[PDB]
């Protein structure tokens, strides 16, 4: 049961991405560590396990979105790749939160306890920033209110999420142990 | 050419002109030659920030080689009759009708710059045509100096008996005599 290497995953993913040195560590020290801290669940010496996400920055079509795809394949633990440009802030008509726990169920087959050691990636986060410049009175739904509500879903909470498509039975699910892109 | 300036608030930031920010401060200022127009402006200023807050002192700063008088007395019953105390300062010159808008200002809140000259003398005017006519405007004219004597007394302090001497001819007075004259209570120096 030895898990792989930095180098070794590493080497998996040059067979799929090109000109491309500096991400590739980011994601393979993170996935790595993501296994030990998992594995381990505050029950070595080391109590209180932090957690560290991830975030891409670079131009359109430079491979962001192929590293999340390519490093799945390798990837035991499951994967699932959302948009935030339809999120909206809880009680808009656009979409909720929770759509994203919705569809990392769909990959695990409905399995909470191994969806929560699973990983997430989310696309087009431009999208979310402040648009109205220091805001007025308009109360900017699109931008700003969406931040603030991801904010306990990195740091880790329960949630709520319908069982088979629905909109009076909801499953708890921790975040506090999930990887975010 | 006004230069155009940002002002930062809560809800956002604000273009304004340099003269329209100042107007917000309750900050008036009285440029040029005192005419119809002119004069009619600086009502509608006072009037608005009356309105916005009858409690907080007004800043009128008055820099014009005077005018005409009918338009001055409409800003003098004005300065009188609203509440707020409007402050006035001297900036340059203070002609015979800008003299007489700085005084008339809130006692205790007048003050002139170090190097400003105030002027005063009597009304000016003349007319042609009939002797009848003469007599009528010339009676006109001389009520009018007559009503400006007692008035810059009744600010200044003096007596009537020796404003009019003074103001038979154009009399300059510094800043410093403008103050021991009683038409200002002091001078603004240095920032404190
Ligand atoms: N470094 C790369 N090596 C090989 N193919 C690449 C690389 N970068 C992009 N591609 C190709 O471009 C396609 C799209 O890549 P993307 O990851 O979607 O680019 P992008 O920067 O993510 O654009 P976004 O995410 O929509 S802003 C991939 O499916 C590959 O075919």
């Amino acid at each position: 049961s030895a898990l792989p290497t930095p180098h070794e995953i590493r080497n998996h993913l040059d067979d799929y991405v090109i000109g491309q040195e500096q991400a590739k560590k980011v994601l393979a020290v993170a996935v790595y560590n993501h296994y030990k801290r998992l594995r381990n669940g505050d029950t070595s010496n080391g109590v209180e396990l932090g957690k560290s996400n991830i975030l891409l920055i670079g131009p359109t079509g430079s491979g962001k979105t192929l590293l999340a795809e390519t490093l799945a394949r390798l990837l035991d633990v499951p994967f699932t790749m959302a948009d935030a440009t339809t999120l909206t802030e809880a009680g808009y008509v656009g979409e909720d939160v929770e759509n994203i726990i919705q569809k990392l169920l769909q990959k695990s087959d409905y399995d909470v306890q191994k969806a929560q050691r699973g990983i997430v990636y989310i696309d087009q986060i431009d999208k979310i920033s402040r648009k109205s410049d220091n805001p007025s009175i308009t109360r900017d739904v699109s931008g700003e209110g969406v931040q603030q509500a991801l904010l306990k879903l990195i740091e880790g909470t329960v949630a709520a999420v319908p069982p088979q498509g629905g909109r009076q039975e909801f499953l708890q699910v921790d975040t506090s142990k999930i990887l975010f892109i | 050419l006004v230069p155009m300036v940002i002002e930062q608030t809560s809800r956002g930031e604000r273009s304004f002109d340099i003269y329209s920010r100042l107007l917000k401060e309750r900050v008036i200022f009285l440029t040029g030659q005192v005419e119809d127009h002119m004069a009619n402006l600086i009502v509608a200023q006072m009037l608005f920030l009356e309105a916005e807050n009858p409690e907080k002192d007004i800043y009128l700063y008055i820099n014009s080689p005077g005018g005409v008088i009918t338009a001055g007395m409409s800003i003098y019953d004005t300065m009188q009759f609203i509440k707020p105390d409007v402050s006035t300062i001297c900036m340059g010159q203070a002609a015979s009708m800008g003299a007489f808008l700085l005084t008339a200002g809130a006692k205790g809140k007048r003050f002139c710059l170090p190097n400003s000259r105030v002027m005063i003398h009597q009304p000016l005017g003349g007319y042609q045509g009939q002797a009848t006519d003469i007599e009528i405007h010339a009676r006109e004219i001389l009520k009018v100096k007559g009503r400006m004597n007692e008035l810059m007394a009744l600010h200044t302090g003096q007596s009537l008996e020796q404003i009019e001497r003074d103001t038979e001819r154009d009399r300059f007075l510094s800043a410093p005599e403008a103050v021991e004259y009683g038409l200002v209570d002091s001078i603004l120096t240095h920032r404190n």
